[PDB]
RNA sequence: AACCUGGUUGAUCUUGCCAGUAGUCAUAUGCUUGUCUCAAAGAUUAAGCCAUGCAAGUGAAAGUAUAUAUAUAUAUAUGUAGAAACUGCGAACGGCUCAUUAAAACAGUUAUAGUCUACUUGACAUUUAUAAGGAUAACUACGGAAAAGCUGUAGCUAAUACUUGCAUUAUCCUUUUGGAUAAGUAUUUGUUAGAAGGAAUUAUAACAAAGAAGUAACACGUAAAGUGUGUAUCAAUCGAGUUUCUGACCUAUCAGCUUUUGAUGUUAGGGUAUUGGCCUAACAUGGCUAUGACGGGUAACGGGGAAUUAGAGUUCGAUUCCGGAGAGGGAGCCUGAGAAAUAGCUACCACAUCUAAGGAAGGCAGCAGGCGCGUAAAUUACCCAAUUCUAAAGAAGAGAGGUAGUGACAAGAAAUAACAAUGCAAGGUUUGUAUUGGAAUGGUGGGAAUUUAAAACCUUCCCAGAGUAACAAUUGGAGGGCAAGUCUGGUGCCAGCAGCCGCGGUAAUUCCAGCUCCAAUAGCGUAUAUUAAAAUUGUUGCAGUUAAAACGCUCGUAGUUGAAUUUCAAAGAAUCAUUCUUUUUAAAAUCCGAUUUUGUUACUUUGAGUAAAUUAGAGUGUUCAAAGCAAACAGUUAAAGCAUUGUGUUUGAAUACUAUAGCAUGGAAUAACAAAAUUGAACAAGCUAAAAUUUUUUGUUCUUAUUUUGGCUUAGUUACGAUU
RNA sequence: AGCAUUUGUCUAAAAUACUUCCAUUAAUCAAGAACGAAAGUUAAGGGAGUGAAGACGAUCAGAUACCGUCGUAAUCUUAAC
RNA sequence: GGAAAAACCGUAAAUCCUAUCUUUUAAAGGAAGGAGAAGUCGUAACAAGGUUUCCGUAGGUGAACCUGCGGAAGGAUCAU
RNA sequence: ACUCUCUUAAGGUAGCCAAAUGCCUCGUCAUCUAAUUAGUGACGCGCAUGAAUGGAUUAACGAGAUUCCCACUGUCCCUACU
RNA sequence: ACGCAGAAGUCUCAAAGUGUCGGAUUGUUCACCCGCUAAUAGGGAACGUGAGCUGGGUUUAGACCGUCGUGAGACAGGUUAG
């Protein structure tokens, strides 16, 4: 038999791929948020579209329906946990209200830049890829990691990194500098 | 050519079991015995997948080969032996007694039963036959013959039944106002009291059941099991007691703990 | 055996599909004749045994008026309802009319009533004459090819008249 | 993402196509591939063929050991292991393919009161006796054949192989007690009597005949009176055969089909495990057909489902689950509970192997691998550790199953730097960006910890270890469609490019190079298939004066469509001139002045009974994500909880879709239909033939009559009886 | 489709009028059928005029055409198609 | 009791003969249709295209076509 | 094809074929066979086909001319006996 | 004898002792194939062989088509019947 493990596509490019306005806005999104691909925007678009579809299903359904109140409460709880919704944002028109910069803002590279751990989003991306961050004492190398609302206070540099002072990373080079200086002196 | 199919695949096997997708190619296929395939648990599932007293099928075999576990006062090493809807398992070595009950999530659960109260079970009859000499035998949900039963008892009655002597302690006439457990159908794994009986002619008999939240629903007669009386529940149910919370209520209740 | 190879309900024709199975089932007809008892056991599906009588002479015949049964030789096969071939060739079936030896029944009637439990209502004169002359007509009722024995009942009145007329321009 | 641009012209609006454009667990191919996790993988073409290997066996309380090994006791006794072999049980599952098969198989939905069912489970038996009767294998010997899973004699000897066979209950008398008499489960026949199911020729009870099989001559061992193996019947269970209803792609350049010859009914038989023209005889002369029969086609296994879906839809379903079919073609059997089995057999045909040429044996659409076919597809790997299966069932087996190897099928994640200086750029002392120079980092090479059936991968740690970080990113475009050049040479309707419009015939923005720019990116081209696009097949939702299209004209059967008409209303209460809800207002039947019922269907409402995977969708920080079905919580190496220091705790593994048909189910509207005047029916009265009640003589039989009930004939009487 | 003299006969038709009758009988209709110009076919008449074919004269670059003159089949009726 | 062997019904492979249907597939030769190059001969159609046009039809033509007969304007007339 | 021409009156149209009609010729191509001066269907610059001198095509019909296949056989192998 | 290695094979002498076929097509000598074979040699006998046969052809009178001939008719032209 075949593996019963699932798999799913994360992206698509809408028809008219040379839509000028769409292209220019996406380029500005890449530039601003330190993305590597249009595919990064497309995954965020898929998440937003999933949100829009859910929100449409909820708002089309009436008040006092079991599916509607269960799914709506569950979605709002989850969106609050992800940190998409504000304090009094607890109604379906705010779920529709969500925008692509806000989803991008939940990314770890954006947060690392925001906290001032790195001096740029792209710098933050490389900092994260080079294994120097920790979230709640867990190292993560993923720049597209989406930070939960509770998690935001718990983001710092890895204690097992050279930045965390455990050892220099280039022991060889640091040793060479010490050895050469001691030999000459 | 053609004949008896001896295997049961993972996906094909009952959802009630909780046998996960990645966890194997097959499930155990039950031996013929106390209950129907869809309406039972084998000892392998009970020891490993419910109780978790063994890591593997081999560790289950190491438990079973020994004389330690006895069901119905009978020692069993038989891995795929089926234990049915309701009966008493005793594990001598750990000094443990379990009574089998339906969960509200429609799966079989082992509910801890008192050491004295392990003596008896409550047993539904499915049919009652007159054999040579006009001499009764009752036939039970758990596939047992109970010979020589008094004619007061009828074909849907439940009976409290000793396990040492195998015979009747008391009996409960099937009627409106009797506490009932649903064993199959839409309303599977819930308990209610019989609100009303209406005969259906030549076709499925339907029975109206009331919940303990004072809510009324229909169920087919074949798959309702009398389980107590309006005066008292006759056996030790788990804490949930077959009572239906809706998903929103249940998740809010879970959160508010 | 199979019916799926036969014509469709419309009168239409259906292609041959599914190669022949064991359990469609059907075997050669019984040939049971008059002669000393000889039978073959036949093994049916599930180990279910049938007894194929190949020859018999003495069956279990019932005098149904007193409801009593004795084992008696059949003298001859005389009429068959299904076809004339089987009676002429002498092959028993459950609607053959045979002739039985009347002597066990005649003894029993004599013992019970004292002239020739019990109803004691007196046998009809035509039938009684037939019992006296030993030419007693009886109808086979068991299936010898299935059960290994040809057992029957003594005929009377309307059944007797009907079968007598059936048995024999002209009259 | 409920959508469009470019192309008929000198210019225009349309019809209409073509072209772009996006998707596809859908295939191939081109170029490129520093990585990691994940994982489709000889179906489409030949249901074509296969070299070699392996894929089904089985002995740890309980049949058989003088091959043998071994520990005790007086060669011998107990015992314990034991090659082998009889015996027992399994190999009917699984794995594989989809040629078929188009009302069949299959799906939902019945029925089996028409039946069979091993293992397992629970009930539980009736017509030589200190314990039986031998005979047979392995084994010993001689042998035969080129070869073979060829086998010949004779001597033995066991079984849980095979064959026999050994006092119990109820009724009648006595009266508790003491005597007497009987005594067949399935199954079949003939006669009856008649717990439950809607329904009975069922359970069951009696009679008279037959009648299987049977009910242990087997093996272990509980004192800090037990067990195994195996047995008739009954029921359960694992199932299975039939069988009801409803549901299908294309075709009329297929309109009448079926019946010698079972077609269709009936009767009688026979057969079968059982119903059955399943099979035979006899008798009818039917049966089926536009609501498309009967043929013919299909690149046709059926379903759960897959793709695209705003909504309809449209395309697709060899292929992970289920059901069927099939094992070279047909056919026929044996064995067994189960097979018309095909690592069962036999024959024929189609193939085809070894032969010493006398003869012998054979079946990859099991797993590898090979051939042929082709545009097209991986290793003769390792393992039973997990998952399960088979046994004398723990410990053995299993190409089932797992693990690797090959894998740019698909899917997720993710590099190819970051940074500070100067120099440069713009902006008022800022932001943006060719030189230098220190930190950080994986890939790559190694050792461990670890992971593991074992090995490999992963992770962790430690060594090694980038400056042109040469540790080197590609593809296709840049006139329009359409995001990017009135850039440089060369070619000169040539070469060529270009889905399409077009460019090229001498100062080429389209070719060939080069340069720069642009798009997507470890992926991107190309082709074929398929969906959107397409309200260009149109139920929603098209078009038919002139663009494509009203039959020349009319009638007419099937078909679809078919006017009004029948019980209106009133008041209250709840609630924000609104809204949801309750009560009463003719007549007949029925029960204790009151109480409770009153056409059928379509349509509709609730329901019952629904396999998972998938799908929607909740719970759940896989390191995130694709995912999975788990997890979370406290505690340096403990308290709490509950038990008289033992014992972690909270759990989760949701919810729903799950035909249209069928089943139950409330219904007022709207539809249908039935009820419905060449005179009909509702009632009272009388006459009348039938049955029963009450009466009533004749001893285990038996008369007659009044009376009471149902059926039928006739004069009256109703608010009596026809909508426009 | 098609239908123009006179008079008569056999027939049908629509509207109007109706305090006349019926009481849903209807609408549009695959299948099938009816009627269906012109020409053509086949048979009898008739063959006036017109006149496919055909024939000449021209015309003209050629003309087998337009134009001129002649002219069979056909046009007409009856009977079939 | 019982091997080989025969005989009888019944399954019934296979083979061959026809009969009808299905599918590709061969074949000398015939006769069409299209594509291409600014090909030959006319001058047919497009304007009254120099005989208004088209339709049905029949007969003729080296053709393009022409003529007759009966329709229509899609006529150049919607006007005594 | 189209145009012109000499000769002669007009210069072969529809068709048709190596035919009972093609000298050369046993023409060339298929097919039938085992081998085809034969048979057939074609082709057709036709010594010298052809339109009432009738051309073309035909079912029914034939003591017709001709080819081939089946059946049948002493025609024949190859004769023998009566 | 050889340009004859063997095996083939060729030229050749004494040699007529012995053999020299089955069919397809033809009116046919001749011819032209296919097959076997040892090779399928060539010739004479009144063109071997009609009171031996056969009568298919050339070659009587009937008939047919073509050409040629005004015609009757002709035709080492074809064809059917004798």
């Amino acid at each position: 038999p075949k593996s019963y493990r699932n798999y799913s596509k994360t992206a698509r490019n809408p028809k008219r791929p040379f839509e000028k306005e769409r292209l220019d806005q996406e380029l500005k999104l890449i530039g601003e948020y330190g993305l590597k691909n249009k595919r990064e925007i497309w995954r965020v678009q898929y998440l937003l579209a999933k949100i829009r579809s859910a929100a449409r299903y909820l708002l089309t359904l009436d008040e006092k329906s079991s599916k509607r109140i269960f799914q709506g409460e569950a979605l709002l709880r989850r969106m609050v946990r992800q940190g998409l919704l504000g304090e009094n944002e607890e109604k379906l028109d705010y779920v529709l209200g969500l925008t692509l910069p806000k989803l991008l803002e939940r990314r770890l590279q954006t947060k690392v830049f925001k906290l001032g751990l790195a001096k740029s989003v792209h710098h933050a991306r490389v900092l994260i890829r080079q294994r120097h961050i920790r979230v709640g004492k867990q190292m993560v190398d993923i720049p597209s990691f989406l930070v939960r609302v509770d998690s935001e206070k718990h983001i710092d540099f890895a204690t097992t990194s050279p930045f965390g002072g455990a050892r220099p990373g280039r022991v060889k080079r640091k040793s060479l500098k010490k050895q050469k200086e001691k030999t000459e002196a | 050519g053609k004949g008896i199919k001896k295997h049961l695949k993972r996906v094909n096997a009952p959802s009630h079991w909780m046998l996960n997708k990645m966890g194997g190619q097959y499930a155990p296929k039950t031996s013929s015995g106390p209950h129907k395939l869809l309406e039972s648990i084998p000892l392998v599932i009970l020891l490993r997948n419910r109780l978790k007293y063994a890591l593997t099928f081999d560790e289950v075999k190491m438990i079973l080969i020994q004389k330690i576990v006895k069901v119905d006062n009978k020692v069993r090493t038989d891995c795929t032996f089926p234990v049915g809807l309701m009966d008493v398992i005793h594990i001598t070595k750990s000094n443990e007694y379990f009574r089998l009950l339906y969960d509200i999530k429609g799966r079989f659960v082992p509910h801890r039963i008192t050491n004295e109260e392990s003596k008896y079970k409550l047993c539904k009859v499915k049919k009652i036959l007159l054999r040579k000499g006009r001499l009764s035998i009752a036939v039970t949900h758990d596939g047992r013959s109970i010979p020589y039963i008094h004619p007061d008892v009828k074909v849907n009655d439940t009976v409290r039944l000793d396990l040492e002597t195998g015979k009747v302690l008391e009996h409960l006439k099937f009627q409106v106002g009797s506490l009932v457990m649903v064993t199959a159908g839409h309303s599977v794994g819930r308990v209610g009291v019989i609100s009303s009986i209406d005969k259906n002619m030549g076709t499925y008999d339907i029975i109206h059941v009331k919940d303990s939240r004072n809510k009324v629903f229909a169920t087919r007669l074949s798959n309702v099991f009398v389980i107590g009386d309006n005066t008292k529940p006759y056996i030790s149910l788990p804490r949930e007691k077959g009572i239906k919370l809706d998903i929103i209520e249940e998740r809010r209740n879970r959160l508010k703990a | 055996r199979d019916g799926r190879h036969k014509l469709r309900l419309t009168g239409g024709k259906k292609k041959i599909h599914k190669k022949k199975r064991k359990y469609e089932l059907g075997r050669p007809p019984s040939n049971t004749k008059l002669g000393s008892r000889q039978v073959h056991v036949v093994r049916g599906r599930g180990r279910n045994y049938k007894y194929r009588a190949i020859k018999l002479d003495s069956g279990s015949f019932s005098w149904p008026t007193f409801g009593i049964s004795k084992n008696t030789r059949i003298i001859d096969v005389v009429y068959n309802a299904s076809n004339n071939e089987l009676v002429r060739t002498k092959t028993l079936v459950k609607n053959c009319i045979v002739v039985i030896d009347s002597h066990p029944f005649t003894t029993w009637y004599e013992n019970t009533f004292g002239t020739t439990i019990g109803k004691s209502k007196n046998i009809d004169p035509l039938l009684l004459e037939q019992f006296k002359q030993g030419r007693v007509l009886a109808c086979i009722s068991s299936r010898p090819g299935q059960c290994g024995k040809a057992d029957g009942y003594i005929i009377e009145g309307d059944e007797l008249l009907f079968y007598k007329r059936k048995m024999d321009k002209r009259n």
